[PDB]
């Protein structure tokens, strides 16, 4: 919640938050993250290793196409 | 050497008692400088000797102490060369000027230094 | 005489651009804060910042570029300091004419900027810790090039980078010395440093068993009253948070104190820089006029008008001197065998320009100096190596001793300080610190605003410190205190004049009053003066030269105002590194 | 009052918990910061436009509807929140 508040500080000052909103934020987060890591593992396994390394992360992110 | 400071104690007693506003009146052009890159100007040094002797020739820790004053002197915090000179080097300068007043007063220190009388001979 | 002998260009009057200040001018009482006005603020903590900044300027090679454009305001907001209080920081600043609340900077500006500044001060703190302690590998190390600390270096994953340097420092600090405010000051007003703590000499050794030497080398000795530091729990140094928290774990004033301290021992022990400075200042040269701590440029101490008058007089005298020099019997007879090439090119070109300048009229006599200064510099070779009107910011001899945010000395009042930014090596593209000629030329470019905010930041304006403030320093009172007994442990001698353009014009308005010569000396400068601002100076002719300098600085400040507000708006326009190409397409689209 | 630097509040054990739930066995030490930044990016985008909804709504309280609308527009429709 505190990270939520910190980031949201920037765009408008003195905002209030539904706790339900806080939750929705999180579930979205972790689910997104999960898809990320599972693709990352796909990268690593195809790359003939078992330890994950950030280059896998970034390359997957390259593939999906978020810039 | 211990006595050497004793009449230097005496010698600086003289001068700090001698001049009237030594921070603006003092003179040591008798021994201007021996062989030096003469980095510290006079009135700077007048302060320090004022500060050194307002302590006096304690021959113990003064060089440590004035560094603290140089660390703390509002006018003298303004120099940085005064800071990269630790009391170790401050000895080099401080002794030198001790010697400078010494050599200035070499005809005046012994004027009240090395004579002690006894009970049964008029002097 | 012989050939109207070459008038000797005495260094005493005809220096380089560099005079001195001698710091004893106000040997007479000048303590009256008659200059007080609403636009004055007591700032106990500024000059500390000043030393911070000047140190940083002289050590540009050591410091990050983000450090290189830092400002006074950066530190104010980042360090959480508010002016007004004679006792430190007036917690918060009221807003507008009246204010039940106080501005509370986060509630006053964009907060990412405050965060941003804080990060800068954490970065500088860490870097200073490095420079003090990354000295095991002294100066040259595995990572030799560049400033020792970077953004990633602070943003590294160590997460407690401050730990080991803090440990090292609390080791070396107890013996490296403490500032008064971090000294365990005497409660006992008997162990003053001057006396001693306790009578170690139980009794004097009067009955010498050696009467042959009645002299005694142990008359009366004591226990020693060295100043103590605080308890460790009372030592904010021993607050664990800085390991992870960083510098933002204290009271603000204490933070100030520790920074001044870190500067202190860095200058005293950062052996790389410590030798470098002495190499740079105590090389094989002395000041052209004599060794002195504080010096300024000529026009800074006198002003453009008087210095150009005196230097036109100098120019006429020295041109006649050169014309004497060439056609001189011994000089002529040693010329045909060619003593020096400068003694040949100078003589020939000085003859051609004597021909072209006797053509120049007396109204053109003044202008010829400013038009021919370009070719005039190579003339000064056998003469002083640098001009009486030269660039101070090219000297490695007048480098350490120089103070630059000085802006003016005024009799019976004191000194005027303008911390604006670095001007050494880097930050020279539009550096306001330069020779009087091209300085005034740049001022000209910004009165007619030929260069503007986009041009301003395109020309290294981001490496240009955006903002500013204005300060006056009361040297007379403090010097009087020093020579008269040290009344101070925490008394203040700095006051703020103006931070911005609006206050700039306000204070120009107010100062023109001071520049008003004492017509009240023949009385019977404004009203309500014995209450808020002593505009009428005490009636005498003392302030005549003082008011000359006052008018001169008023001119200076008007000249500055243009470029100053130009930066003031450039930052607002271009605070962020942004592809301003689209911003110019805004105009071209319209 | 100001806030800062809770991105470190995302601990390594939590991070590797997520990774494990993702079915990963072995992890570089460099992963954590990488993840934190990526998360920063995601959260920033989503909050941004969520706020955008909030202000045009002329309210001063972020709602779960604004949040859901934002990530649905992104492409990760979250059910269970009306």
């Amino acid at each position: 919640q505190r990270l939520v508040r910190e980031i949201a500080q920037d765009f408008k000052t003195d905002l209030r938050f539904q706790s339900s909103a806080v939750m929705a934020l999180q579930e979205a987060s972790e689910a997104y993250l999960v898809a990320l890591f599972e693709d990352t593992n796909l990268c690593a396994i195809h790359a003939k290793r078992v330890t994950i390394m950030p280059k896998d992360i970034q390359l997957a992110r390259r593939i999906r196409g978020e810039r | 050497k211990i006595k050497r400071v004793k009449m230097q104690q005496e010698a600086l007693r003289r001068k700090l008692s001698e001049y009237k506003n030594p921070f603006f009146d003092l003179k040591l052009k008798h021994p201007p400088s021996s062989n030096n890159k003469r980095t510290y100007s006079e009135e700077e040094d007048r302060f320090i000797l004022l500060m050194l002797f307002k302590y006096g020739l304690d021959r113990d820790d003064v060089y440590e102490l004035v560094r603290d004053e140089i660390r703390d002197c509002p006018l003298f915090e303004l120099d940085f060369y005064f800071r990269s000179r630790t009391p170790v080097e401050l000895a080099r300068r401080g002794n030198t000027l001790l010697q400078c007043l010494e050599k200035e007063f070499n005809a005046g220190i012994v004027l009240d230094d090395a004579t002690k009388d006894r009970m049964k001979k008029e002097d | 005489a012989h050939e109207q002998v070459e008038p000797a260009l005495i260094p005493s009057n005809w220096t380089s651009v560099i005079p001195l200040l001698t710091s004893d001018f106000k040997n007479q009482y000048s303590v009256i804060s008659r200059l007080k006005n609403p636009n004055m603020k007591p700032v106990p903590y500024a000059g500390d910042i000043i030393k911070l900044m000047a140190f940083i300027n002289k050590f540009s090679s050591f410091f990050h570029s983000d450090l290189q454009n830092l400002s006074f305001q950066d530190f104010e907001v980042g360090l959480d300091l508010y002016p007004g209080d004679p006792n430190g920081s007036a917690a918060g600043i009221v807003k507008g004419p009246e204010d039940t609340s106080l501005l509370l900077y986060p509630d006053f500006m964009a907060i990412k900027d405050i965060v941003y500044c804080q990060d800068k001060m954490n970065l500088l703190f860490l870097s200073l810790l490095d420079l003090t302690f990354t000295e095991n590998f002294d100066g040259k190390s595995a990572k030799k090039k560049g400033p020792l600390t970077t953004w990633e270096n602070l943003k590294s994953s160590s997460k407690k980078v401050f730990s080991n340097p803090l440990y090292r420092l609390r080791l070396v600090a107890r013996e490296w010395g403490y500032p008064r405010e971090w000294r365990q000051q005497l409660p006992s007003d008997q162990d003053i440093s001057k006396p001693k703590t306790a009578l170690f000499e139980q009794d004097e050794q009067t009955p010498v068993v050696d009467p042959s030497h009645p002299e005694i080398l142990t008359p009366n000795i004591y226990t020693w009253n060295a100043n103590e530091p605080l308890p460790l729990e009372s030592n904010p140094l021993y607050n664990r948070e800085m390991d992870k928290n960083g510098i933002l774990a204290l009271k603000p004033m204490d933070r100030v104190v520790l920074l001044r301290a870190l500067t202190d021992w860095c200058a005293s022990h950062s052996s790389a820089i410590h030798d470098e400075i002495y190499k740079l200042t105590h090389g094989k040269k002395d000041p052209v006029f004599g060794i002195q701590t504080q010096q300024v440029p000529r026009y800074t101490i006198e002003g453009v008008d008087n210095t150009i008058n005196q230097f036109k007089k100098l120019c006429s005298l020295i041109q006649s001197r050169y014309e004497i020099r060439s056609k001189k019997k011994h000089f002529v007879k040693q010329l045909k065998e060619g003593k020096k090439p400068d003694l040949s090119r100078k003589l020939e070109i000085l003859k051609e320009i004597k021909a072209e300048l006797k053509n120049a009229v007396k109204s053109e006599k003044d202008e010829l100096l400013f038009s021919l200064y370009d070719k005039w510099v190579p003339l000064f070779e056998g003469e002083l190596p640098d001009q009486p009107l030269a660039n101070p910011f090219s000297e490695r001899l007048y480098k350490l001793r120089l103070q630059e945010f000085f802006l003016g000395r005024v009799p019976h009042i004191g000194d005027f300080y303008m911390p604006r930014l670095h001007s050494y090596g880097d930050s020279l593209e539009m550096s306001t610190f330069t020779d009087l000629r091209n300085l005034q030329a740049l001022l000209s470019k910004f009165k007619n605003n030929e260069y503007n905010a986009f041009t301003l930041f395109e020309n290294d304006g981001q490496s240009m410190s955006a903002q500013f403030k204005l300060f006056y320093h009361d040297t007379p009172s403090l010097a009087h205190d020093v020579a008269r007994g040290r009344n101070t442990s925490g008394k203040v001698y700095w006051y703020e004049l103006c931070h911005d353009s609006a206050t700039l014009l306000e204070f120009l308005e107010f100062l023109d009053y001071k520049i008003v010569k004492p017509q009240d000396e023949k009385k019977e400068t404004t009203d309500n003066n014995p209450s808020i601002n002593t505009n009428p100076l005490p009636k005498d002719a003392k302030y005549n030269t003082a008011r000359k300098k006052l008018q001169i600085l008023k001119e200076f400040l008007s000249d500055y105002y243009f470029i100053l507000r130009q930066f003031e708006q450039m930052k607002v326009q271009f605070a962020d590194m942004k592809p301003g190409k689209r911003q110019l397409r805004r105009i071209q689209r319209q | 009052k100001v806030l800062r630097d809770n991105i470190q509040g995302i601990t390594k054990p939590a991070i590797r918990r997520l990774a494990r739930r993702g079915g990963v066995k072995r992890i570089s030490g460099l992963i954590y910061e990488e993840t934190r930044g990526v998360l920063k990016v995601f959260l920033e985008n989503v909050i941004r436009d969520a706020v955008t909804y909030t202000e045009h709504a002329k309210r001063k309280t972020v709602t779960a509807m604004d949040v859901v609308y934002a990530l649905k527009r992104q492409g990760r429709t979250l059910y269970g929140f009306g």
